[PDB]
């Protein structure tokens, strides 16, 4: 176990901090209004990608760990990744997709109102069998708030600046890029130094496969659901590319605060499992689709 | 390796507001969760809830949730129990039991010494010895029978013995039950009817929770 | 809710005869997510706290004697010993912690006897209880090995049958056999006014009960 976590935890809070809201700024100095305001007037994309979030991943999720003999914990930190709305890093990721990028706003938008309101309800009626506790209180709303504000203030400001200077733009952004993406390094290997060893702790092989069918499902049914309902192909790749994604924070938070540390032995760096796959399967997809796209151009 | 320990037997008056306590240093006390199980006499064991030291939440019976009250405390690693309402058939033993909680409790793999809750008037009296004697005409026999009963004593703690009797051998000690407020016991031995009027036969009542030692003998009719 | 209920909850096996102890639940009370099959077997000897036997109604804790073996699913469970001693004697519960944590009825275990001989006693109350202001009448039934058994008191041809209380001993370790005792207690005024008192026990290794007649 992790004797000590004072090994700079608040530099590294930091500097992801300053991170998220830097290339939020990049990433929203690239982008108009008025079609999120055409999102806004017809939603279409809004609402299916609400239901398959909250009403697929769940399920999936709970499918997951009836199929695979999970124990209690590992259920339910498994169902608590799966409600969980679409990550930061999945409009992050959503610019190599280059596909409606206006809805994504919305969309996180949609998805933490939804979420805020729906977690307890969502996670107490698929808890049957687990944590027989009434645990509405546990699940932390002001994380929540706090991850949309530092989404969308940033994003505000890019598309303010953007509206406002577009010659400034391609100089505040590439070099933006420069600075998200050396920094990575910075702190990557931060990481791994906090990490120190845990092949024999997470490495489990019911977690592995449940941390490598969760986004993998999620993507896959997204895109299907976006498929039936005859969307534009943009809007079904940024669609699934939310839906796959998921918050680890929370379920970070949220198991911390339930279960003392001694009870979460190896499902401490469980989330930490579950981001370096998601991250793994991204960049597989980013490379499939930018394949497909050089083969066809 | 791992202990429970209890309060220790309590009594008091049916105005409630009575607490009970269970320590448990004999490990981590944040990494399980306790239940508080009680058992009238005769009647088998009855779950009332848990509670869970470390984020302090209680689960608990339906028939115990208006009066039961779970509490915890870290620093002593103690759980307290609170009822607040008690009535004269409230009196049972309690047991606090150590289990694991992952998302639903295992079982209870350590238990408490037990706290016997006595609940009455309390009032106590010094008891009264009335001997039992035959000879309203019977032929007797081989052997006869003879005891003292008790009546009017307010705790349990009394006992019999029989110095000038058959000592352990073919002696019965029926156990009280409460009734009318005071409850009563009764005593049975039995002596060859040759030698019986040769030795007279005595039996003492001691009640250490009171100051009297009375003792006996009674006389054929 | 799930409720337990113990079939036999009363049986005697003297040396080696095998004991099965079953309680059918309510409800298939087995996890399909994880095959644990929450229930738990516990042992309570009188005068002790109440200790763990089997935990997911197979495996059985560590320092318990191995002729203790439980077998179940679902519904149906059993819990048998292969060799009964004199320390198993005690009452096991069979609690379950699928959905909420709910106890048996139990099971007590006793020693086997070949038959019962009791004997009647029959006592009236001495003078110093009448002057008290009181009356009581003790009868007493000794060396009787079956629990079933039966007390009746006849006052003047009739059977009144109010205001008695019973007792039972606790099974000496001397022999299986026990004995009981019933209490009469009447206020004066009415003491001398009935007399007889007569006493009848009703058991079954006697088709007639037992009477026995008091007079003044």
């Amino acid at each position: 176990p992790g004797f000590g976590h004072r090994a700079t935890d608040k530099a590294l809070s930091i500097i992801l901090v300053l991170m998220l809201l830097l290339i939020m700024l990049s990433l929203g100095c690239t982008m108009e209004f008025s079609k999120i305001k055409a999102h806004l007037w017809k939603p279409k994309g809004v609402i299916v990608a609400l239901v398959a979030q909250f009403g697929i991943m769940p399920l999936a999720a709970f499918l997951l760990g009836k199929i695979f003999h999970l124990s209690n914990i590992e259920a339910l930190a498994i169902l608590i990744c799966g409600c969980s709305p679409g990550g930061n890093l999945s409009n992050l990721f959503t610019l190599a997709m280059k596909g409606d990028m206006n809805l994504s706003i919305v969309m996180t938008t949609c998805s933490s109102f939804s979420a805020l309101g729906m977690m307890p309800l969502l996670l107490y009626v698929y808890s049957k069998g687990i944590y027989d506790g009434d645990l509405k209180d546990k699940v932390p709303y002001k994380g929540i708030m706090i991850s949309l504000v530092i989404v969308l203030i940033p994003c505000t400001i890019g598309i303010v600046l953007k509206s406002k200077r577009p010659h400034y733009v391609p100089y505040i952004l590439k070099g933006g890029m420069i600075i998200t993406f050396l920094l990575s390094v910075a702190v990557t290997a931060l990481s791994v130094i906090n990490v120190g060893n845990s092949i024999m702790f997470v490495m489990t092989p019911h977690l592995l496969a449940t941390s490598s069918l969760m986004p993998f499902s999620g993507f896959l049914m997204g895109y299907i659901l976006s498929a039936l309902f005859q969307l534009n192909p943009s809007c079904r790749r940024t669609i699934s590319m939310e839906t796959g994604f998921a918050n680890i924070q929370l379920c970070s938070t949220i198991l911390n605060v339930t279960f003392p540390p001694e009870v979460i032995g190896p499902l401490f760096f469980f989330p930490l499992l579950y981001m370096i796959f998601q991250l793994a399967e991204g960049l597989l997809i980013i490379i499939i689709f930018r394949c497909y796209e050089k083969i066809k151009p | 390796e791992v202990q429970l320990q209890q309060s220790g037997p309590e009594l008091v008056k049916p105005g409630a507001s009575v607490k009970m306590s269970c320590k448990a240093s004999g490990y981590t006390f944040t990494s399980y969760i306790i239940h508080w199980v009680k058992q009238k006499p005769g009647q088998g064991l009855e779950w009332i809830g848990y509670i869970n030291p470390y984020n302090d939440g209680t689960k608990y019976n339906e028939k115990f949730k208006g009066k039961g009250t779970l509490t915890s405390d870290k620093s002593s690693s103690t759980a307290y129990m609170e009822l607040s309402s008690l009535t004269s058939e409230d009196s049972a033993v309690y047991y606090c039991a150590r289990s694991y909680y992952d998302g639903i409790p295992h079982y209870f793999d350590y238990w408490g010494q037990g706290t016997t809750l006595t609940v009455s008037s309390a009032k106590t009296t010094p008891p009264s010895v009335y001997p039992l004697a035959p000879g309203c005409g019977d032929t007797t026999g081989s052997s006869v029978t003879l005891g003292c009963l008790v009546k009017g004593y307010f705790p349990e703690s009394v006992t019999v013995t029989w110095n000038s009797g058959s000592l352990s051998s073919s002696v019965h000690t029926f156990p009280a039950l409460l009734q009318s407020g005071l409850y009563t016991m009764s005593s049975s031995v039995t002596v060859p009817s040759s030698t019986w009027p040769s030795q007279t036969v005595t039996c003492s009542v001691a009640h250490p929770a009171s100051s009297t030692t009375v003792d006996k003998k009674l006389e054929p009719s | 809710d799930i409720v337990m209920t113990q079939s036999p909850s009363s049986l005697a096996v003297s040396a080696g005869e095998k004991v099965t102890m079953s309680c059918k639940s309510s409800q298939s009370l087995f996890n399909s997510r994880t095959r644990r099959n929450y229930l738990a077997w516990y042992q309570q000897k009188p005068g002790q706290s109440p200790k763990l036997l089997i935990y997911w109604a197979s495996t059985r804790e560590s320092g318990v004697p191995d002729r203790f073996t439980g077998s179940g699913s679902g519904t149906d469970f059993t819990l048998t010993i292969s060799s009964v001693q004199a320390e198993d004697l005690a009452v096991y519960y069979c609690k379950q912690s699928y959905y909420l944590l709910t106890f048996g009825a139990g099971t007590k275990l006793e020693l086997k006897r070949a038959d019962a001989a009791p004997t009647v006693s029959i006592f009236p109350p001495s003078s110093e209880q009448l002057t008290s202001g009181g009356a009581s009448v003790v009868c007493f039934l000794n060396n009787f090995y079956p629990k079933d058994i039966n007390v009746k008191w006849k006052i003047d041809g009739s059977e009144r049958q109010n205001g008695v209380l019973n007792s039972w001993t606790d099974q000496d370790s001397k022999d299986s056999t026990y004995s009981m005792s019933s209490t009469l207690t009447l206020t004066k005024d009415e003491y001398e006014r009935h007399n007889s008192y007569t006493c009848e026990a009703t058991h079954k290794t006697s088709t007639s009960p037992i009477v026995k007649s008091f007079n003044r």
